C-alpha cells in the first residue's frame, strides 16, 4: 500500500522524533552543546507528544502492511515518548558530572523513542522486529554509555550479547512463522488453517521461538536473568528508560500480536504463557526478598509486574476487558516507575562513578531529601499494590480480568506475589524513615517529575475513572 | 507447652518456605553471562517441549 | 525441487550450532561469532521461506537481517575492544561482578 | 539446482562445525567466510540471487572484514584461555550439545510436518526486491537507516580511543 | 534453453580453470628450483582504534548501499515516490556523514 497525505498525518510522530534525530545529530556535528541538544531532543518529543492530537483527528488507519494506527496506538506511542521526557530530564543532570561526549545521549534516547513509536504501531513482522531492534541498539550504547565503569561495561555486553541471541530466536521463529503461513501480516498467522488445525507444529515452533525472544525482552521466567545486572550496571536514567519504555513498547506490541493473530488463541499457547506468567509473578517476587540494591530489587520487581501484566495477556481472548486492563496497569506502572527510577537518578545526579544504589545510601532519605522520601515512599506503596494509589487501580484490574476468565492459578499466584511484594516494598519504604549516618534548575525539573509522577499516582488511586475512560477511548481495530 | 504460641509458627511456615525458596531462586542469579545463555537456550527447549506436547 | 523442509532443516542445524558456539565459548570474539552464525541462519530461514512462496518478504526480511546483523556486529567489536583495552583479557567469564 | 544446494548446505554445516571448535581466530573466521560463500550458493540455489550478492558483499565482505581486521588488530597469539582448550573438554562441551540436539529435534519434528510443495527455484530478481522495498516496505527502508546509524553512534562512542 | 545451460557450463569451467590454474603456478613454484640454508634466512625482515572506525564505517556504510543498490535497478517503477523515499534515505545518509565528519571520527591526522 502507497502512502498518502492522510498517512502521513497518521505518521505524524515517528516523523517528527525522525527530523529529530536528524537536527540534533546536525547541531552536534555544528558544536557540542549540551543545553542546546537536550532542549532540541525533548522540544522534537513534546512536539510529538503534542501531534499525537493531529494523528487522533485524523482517525484510525493502515499505514502500509507494516503499520496500523489507532487509538491503542496512540496510547503506547503517549507512553513511550512520556517515558523518553523524563528520561532525557533526569538525564541532564547525570550528564552534568560527565567528562566525555554527552550529547550523543539524546540521540541515542531519540532513536530508541522512534523504535517505541514503530512498536507502538507495528502490524507486521517485519515492523515488529524493526521496532525491537531499534529499541535494543540505542539500549546497548545507553546501557554502557558510562564504559569506564566496569558495571557500566558489563551489564552492556551482558545486554548486547543477550539481546543479539533473542533477536537471532525471534527472527528465526518469525521465520517459521512464514513459511508456514506465507504472510507477515499479522492477522494472517494462522488464518489459513481451518477445521480445528490451529495447532499446526512449525506454526507452534515459530511462535515459541517468537516468545523466546519477547519474553527476554520482558524479562519473563526463564530469560529473565539478565534483568538486575543490567538494571543495576546502567546508569541510573537509561534504568528508567529501559524499566518503563522498552517494556511499555514491547508488551503492546506482544499485545496487538496476540490480539490480532488467529493462532493468538490457540490453548497450548494459552498455557505455556500461564505457565511463564505463574512463574515470572513467584520469582520476581521471591527473588527481590533480600535484595540490599535498589535497582536490583526494581528489576526483580519488574519481572514480576510483567508476570501481572502476561496475566492480562492471557485472559485477551475470554473476556473483554483485557487490553483495558493492560492499558490501565501500564499507565499506573509507568507513572510507579517513572517516580523511582526518578529519584534512584536524582540521587546518583551528578555522575561521579559508582551509583547510588545501596538500601543504606536510601536509609534515612528523609533527613536530607523529605520530598524524594516521600515520592519513593509514594511509589513503593504503588508498586505493591496499595489503595489509594495508581498500582493497586492495575492489580484490580489485573485480578478481574483473571476472575472473569477463570484464571485461579494465576489469581492465586497474584495474591500471593502480592503478599511477597508487601514484604520487600514495606522494607524500602520504611528504611527510608529511619535513621543512618543539585542547585540548577534541571535538577529541580527532575525533582518536579518525580513529585508529578507521585501526585498522579495518590490521585489516580482516589479517583481512577478519568484515566480508565481515556484507556476506554483508546481502542484498536476489531 | 503452648508458652511459644506453636499455631502462630505453623502459620510462620510459609514465610520460612519464601526465604527458601527465594534464597535457593537467587542462585541462578550467578552473574555469568555464558549461564545467561544457556538458561535462555533452556528456557527455548522447555517452550518448545511444551508447546509439542500439548499441540 | 528442493523440498522447503530440506531447508529448514539446514536453517535450524546452523542456529544450533552457532548457539552451541555461544555457550561453550568463553573468549568473547566466539561469542560474536556465534551469533553472526545463528542470526545468519535465521536469515537463511527467511530466504527459504520466501523462496518457497515466491515472495521478495524472505529477500527483504534478510536484508533487515543482515543490517542488524551488521550493526550488532559493530556494537559487539567496539564492546570486545573496550574490555580488552579496560581489562587486557577477553574472557566472558571475570565480567561477572555484578550478581545474586 | 539441488546439487549445488545439498553441496553448499553440507559445507556450509561442516565450516561452521570447524568455526565453533576451533582454536585459532583467524582460522575459524576463514571458515566462517567459507560458510558464508557455501550460505550464497544455497540463496543462488533457491532462485534468491540478491540474497546471495548480498550474502558475499555484505556479510562476507564487510561484516567479517571487520571481524579479521579486529582481530588482527589485537594480536591474538598465545593466550592463556586459547591454550586451555577448554571447549574441547567433555564436561564442558556435552551438556550443550545434548541442549542443542534437543532444541534440533524439537524443531526438525516441527518442520517435518508442515506442508511442502517444494521450492521451484524461480530467480525473485534484485528488481522485485527493490520495488518491494520502497513500496510496501518503505517504513522499513528508513527506519533501517535508523537504526544502523544507532549502531554508527553506539560503535563510535565504545570505541573510540581517546 | 540450451544457451542458459551452455552459460553455465562454461562460467563453471572458467571458474575451475583459473583456481586451478593458480593451484598449478603455485604447485610448479613450489617444485621447480634448488633449496639452499641460512643462519638468518628464518629470521624476519599495538594499533590505534581508527583502524575499527574505518572498517566500521565502511560496513555501516556498505549495508546502506545495499539498500541504495536495491533502489537503482528498479528506479522507473518506484516514480518519485520511490525518488521521495530515497532522498530521505540518502539525506539520513550525508547527516550520519556529515557528523561523523564534524566530530573528528574520519580525522586520521590530529
Ligand atoms: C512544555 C511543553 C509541554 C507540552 C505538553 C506536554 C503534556 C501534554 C501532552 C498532551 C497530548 C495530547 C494527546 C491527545 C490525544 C487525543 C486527541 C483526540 O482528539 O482524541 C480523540 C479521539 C477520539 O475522538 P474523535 O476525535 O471523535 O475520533 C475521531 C477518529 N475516529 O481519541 C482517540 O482516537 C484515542 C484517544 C486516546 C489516546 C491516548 C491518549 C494520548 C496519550 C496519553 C498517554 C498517557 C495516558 C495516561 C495518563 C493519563 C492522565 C489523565
Ligand atoms: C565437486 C564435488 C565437491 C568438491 C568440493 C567442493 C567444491 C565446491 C562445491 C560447491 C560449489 C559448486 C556446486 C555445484 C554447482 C554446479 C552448477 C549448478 O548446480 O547449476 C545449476 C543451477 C543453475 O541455475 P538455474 O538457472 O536454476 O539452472 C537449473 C537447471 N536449469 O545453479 C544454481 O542455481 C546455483 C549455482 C551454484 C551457486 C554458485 C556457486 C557457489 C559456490 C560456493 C562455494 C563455497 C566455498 C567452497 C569451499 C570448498 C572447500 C572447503
Ligand atoms: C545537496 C547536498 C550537498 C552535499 C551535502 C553533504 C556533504 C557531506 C560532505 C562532508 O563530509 O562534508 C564535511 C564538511 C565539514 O566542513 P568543516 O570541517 O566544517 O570545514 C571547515 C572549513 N572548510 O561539512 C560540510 O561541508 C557541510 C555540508 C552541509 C551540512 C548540512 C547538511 C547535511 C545533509
Ligand atoms: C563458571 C560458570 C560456568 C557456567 C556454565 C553453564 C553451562 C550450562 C550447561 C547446561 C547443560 C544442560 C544439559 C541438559 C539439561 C536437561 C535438558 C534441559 C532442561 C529440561
Ligand atoms: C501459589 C498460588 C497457588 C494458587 C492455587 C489456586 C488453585 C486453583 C484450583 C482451581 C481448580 C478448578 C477446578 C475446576
Amino acid at each position: 500500500m502507497t502512502i498518502t497525505p492522510q498517512n502521513l498525518i497518521a505518521l505524524l510522530p515517528l516523523l517528527i522524533v525522525g527530523l529529530t534525530v536528524v537536527v540534533v545529530m546536525l547541531s552536534i556535528a555544528w558544536r557540542r552543546n549540551h543545553f542546546l541538544n537536550a532542549t532540541l531532543s525533548v522540544i522534537g518529543l513534546n512536539a510529538a507528544l503534542v501531534s499525537l492530537w493531529f494523528v487522533g483527528q485524523a482517525g484510525a488507519m493502515d499505514v502500509t502492511p507494516l503499520m496500523r494506527v489507532d487509538g491503542f496506538a496512540m496510547l503506547y506511542t503517549g507512553l513511550v515518548l512520556l517515558a523518553s521526557l523524563a528520561t532525557c530530564t533526569f538525564a541532564y543532570p547525570w550528564l552534568e558530572g560527565y567528562n566525555d561526549n554527552k550529547d550523543e545521549f539524546y540521540l541515542l534516547v531519540l532513536i530508541a523513542a522512534l523504535g517505541g513509536i514503530l512498536l507502538a504501531n507495528a502490524n507486521h513482522l517485519a515492523s515488529l522486529f524493526l521496532g525491537i531492534e531499534l529499541i535494543s541498539l540505542p539500549l546497548f550504547g545507553l546501557v554502557g554509555y558510562a564504559f569506564r565503569q566496569k558495571r557500566s561495561l558489563e551489564a552492556s555486553i551482558k545486554y548486547t550479547i543477550l539481546s543479539a541471541a533473542a533477536s537471532s530466536f525471534l527472527l528465526f521463529g518469525m521465520a517459521l512463522v512464514y513459511a508456514q503461513s506465507g504472510d507477515l501480516s499479522f492477522v494472517a498467522l494462522g488464518k489459513n488453517l481451518g477445521d480445528g488445525m490451529l495447532n499446526e507444529p512449525l506454526l507452534l515452533a515459530g511462535f515459541g521461538l517468537m516468545i523466546v525472544g519477547l519474553g527476554f525482552k520482558l524479562s519473563l521466567v526463564p530469560f529473565h536473568l539478565w534483568t538486575p545486572d543490567v538494571y543495576q550496571g546502567a546508569p541510573a536514567p537509561v534504568s528508567t528508560f529501559l524499566a518503563t519504555a522498552s517494556k511499555i513498547a514491547i508488551f503492546g506490541v506482544v499485545m496487538r500480536l496476540f490480539l490480532y493473530a488467529p493462532v493468538g488463541d490457540s490453548e497450548a499457547i494459552r498455557v505455556v504463557l500461564a505457565i511463564i506468567a505463574f512463574a515470572s509473578i513467584i520469582f520476581g517476587n521471591l527473588m527481590a526478598l533480600s535484595q540490599t540494591n535498589i535497582k536490583r530489587l526494581l528489576g526483580y520487581s519488574s519481572i514480576s509486574h510483567l508476570g501481572y501484566l502476561l496475566v492480562a495477556l492471557i485472559a485477551l481472548q475470554t473476556g473483554e476487558m483485557s487490553m483495558e486492563a493492560v492499558g490501565v496497569y501500564l499507565a499506573g506502572y509507568l507513572f510507579s516507575s517513572l517516580g523511582a527510577f526518578g529519584v534512584v537518578s536524582l540521587m546518583s545526579s551528578p555522575y561521579r562513578g559508582p551509583d547510588a544504589d545501596s538500601l543504606f545510601s536510601y536509609r534515612g532519605l528523609f533527613w536530607h531529601r523529605p520530598i524524594l522520601a516521600a515520592v519513593m515512599t509514594v511509589m513503593m506503596l504503588s508498586l505493591a499494590g496499595i489503595p489509594m494509589t495508581l498500582g493497586f487501580i492495575g492489580k484490580f484490574y489485573v485480578l478481574a480480568v483473571g476472575v472473569q476468565a477463570h484464571l485461579w492459578w494465576l489469581v492465586g499466584a497474584v495474591v500471593v506475589g502480592s503478599a511477597i511484594g508487601l514484604y520487600y516494598y514495606l522494607r524500602v519504604a520504611v528504611s527510608l524513615y529511619l535513621h543512618a549516618p543539585p542547585s540548577n534548575w534541571q535538577y529541580s525539573a527532575g525533582g518536579i517529575v518525580v513529585l508529578i509522577s507521585a501526585l498522579l499516582v495518590l490521585v489516580l488511586g482516589v479517583w481512577p475513572q478519568p484515566l480508565i475512560s481515556i484507556v476506554r477511548l483508546a481502542m484498536p481495530l476489531m | 507447652l503452648l508458652k511459644r504460641d506453636p499455631l502462630n509458627s505453623m502459620m510462620n511456615i510459609p514465610a520460612v518456605l519464601s526465604r527458601f525458596a527465594g534464597k535457593g531462586l537467587l542462585l541462578s542469579e550467578n552473574g555469568y553471562l555464558r549461564w545467561y545463555v544457556a538458561s535462555m537456550s533452556i528456557g527455548a527447549v522447555v517452550v518448545l517441549a511444551l508447546l509439542m506436547v500439548l499441540r | 525441487m528442493i523440498p522447503l523442509q530440506h531447508g529448514l532443516i539446514l536453517a535450524a542445524i546452523l542456529f544450533v550450532l552457532g548457539l552451541t558456539g555461544l555457550v561453550i565459548r568463553r573468549n568473547l570474539l566466539f561469542m560474536l561469532i556465534g551469533l553472526e552464525i545463528m542470526i545468519n541462519a535465521s536469515a537463511l530461514a527467511f530466504v527459504v521461506a520466501g523462496s518457497y512462496w515466491g515472495q521478495t518478504d524472505g529477500q527483504v526480511m534478510y536484508i533487515l537481517a543482515i543490517s542488524l546483523a551488521a550493526a550488532e556486529a559493530s556494537i559487539g567489536l567496539a564492546l570486545l575492544l573496550q574490555l580488552h583495552r579496560r581489562r587486557q583479557n577477553l574472557n566472558i567469564d571475570s565480567v561477572s561482578e555484578m550478581r545474586g | 539446482m539441488e546439487f549445488a544446494f545439498y553441496i553448499c548446505g553440507l559445507i556450509a554445516i561442516l565450516a561452521t562445525l570447524r568455526v565453533i571448535t576451533h582454536t585459532n581466530p583467524v582460522h575459524a573466521l576463514l571458515y566462517l567466510i567459507i560458510s558464508l560463500l557455501a550460505i550464497s550458493g544455497v540463496f543462488f540455489s533457491l532462485g534468491a540471487y540478491f540474497a546471495g550478492a548480498l550474502e558475499i558483499i555484505v556479510y562476507a565482505g564487510a561484516i567479517m572484514v571487520l571481524f579479521v581486521f579486529v582481530v588482527m588488530m589485537l594480536n591474538l597469539g598465545g593466550s592463556e584461555i586459547e591454550q586451555e582448550r577448554q571447549w574441547l573438554k567433555p564436561q564442558v562441551w556435552i551438556g550443550p550439545a545434548i541442549l542443542s540436539a534437543i532444541m534440533l529435534v524439537v524443531i526438525v519434528y516441527a518442520i517435518l510436518g508442515v506442508n511442502d510443495q517444494g521450492i521451484d527455484g524461480t530467480p525473485i530478481s534484485a528488481k522485485a526486491v527493490g520495488i518491494t522495498l520502497f513500496g510496501p516496505y518503505v517504513l522499513a527502508v528508513e527506519l533501517a537507516s535508523m537504526l544502523l546509524l544507532a549502531g554508527l553512534v553506539v560503535a563510535f562512542h565504545v570505541g573510540r580511543e581517546e | 534453453s540450451t544457451e542458459v545451460i551452455a552459460h553455465h557450463w562454461a562460467f563453471a569451467i572458467f571458474l575451475i580453470v583459473a583456481i586451478g590454474l593458480c593451484c598449478l603456478m603455485l604447485v610448479g613454484g613450489w617444485f621447480l628450483g634448488g633449496r639452499a640454508r641460512a643462519r638468518s634466512k628464518n629470521v624476519p625482515f599495538r594499533l590505534s582504534a581508527k583502524f575499527y572506525l574505518v572498517a566500521m564505517f565502511f560496513v555501516i556504510f556498505d549495508v546502506e548501499a545495499l539498500y541504495l543498490f536495491a533502489w537503482s535497478t528498479s528506479i522507473r517503477e518506484s516514480g518519485w515516490v520511490g525518488f521521495v523515499e530515497a532522498a530521505i534515505f540518502i539525506f539520513v545518509l550525508l547527516a550520519g556523514l556529515v557528523y561523523l565528519v564534524r566530530i573528528g571520527a574520519l580525522d586520521w591526522t590530529p
